[PDB]
């Protein structure tokens, strides 16, 4: 006998399309600022003459 | 060169009594047959009430310590109105010591 049987799956294959890379990798751009405010104060006078 | 106030006509009091000084128990005084109390009104003092009503000024000028006054049920107003009053005081003190003067100029003679 035939030792690989029939029994056993024989499927045909396909046209399969063709392979995409697996990352794009595309440039990126700084994000934005603008510069940092002071959070303490200079205060005016409460009081006048 | 003690200077009274020039206009002054009169500016003395006396008052004489027999008993004289006593001496207290833990006191500071020698004992004496013989003492003086004086009491002196003078226009010099009003220097030192400006001394007082410029250490007013100058919290008043930062409203320093100033709440804790308004919420006892007086106001900023009357702190103002007595402070009108010590100004003009400190200009009658002064109205008091001038020397009997009325005018507005000076005059003057002949020199070289």
């Amino acid at each position: 006998s035939p030792g690989t049987p029939g029994s056993r799956s024989r499927t045909p294959s396909l046209p399969t399309p063709p392979t995409r890379e697996p990352k794009k990798v595309a440039v990126v751009r700084t994000p934005p600022k603008s510069p940092s405010s002071a959070k303490s104060r200079l205060q005016t006078a409460p009081v006048p003459m | 060169s003690i200077q009274f106030v020039d206009w002054c006509p009169t500016g003395f009091k006396v008052g004489i009594n027999y008993q004289p000084p006593t001496v207290v128990p833990g006191g500071d005084l020698a004992k004496v047959q013989r003492a003086v109390c004086m009491l002196s009104n003078t226009t010099a003092i009003a220097e030192a009430w400006a001394r007082l009503d410029h250490k007013f000024d100058l919290m008043y000028a930062k409203r320093a310590f100033v709440h804790w006054y308004v919420g006892e049920g007086m106001e900023e107003g009357e702190f103002s109105e007595a402070r009108e009053d010590m100004a003009a005081l400190e200009k009658d003190y002064e109205e008091v010591g001038v020397d009997s003067v009325e005018g507005e100029g000076e005059e003057e003679g002949e020199e070289y």
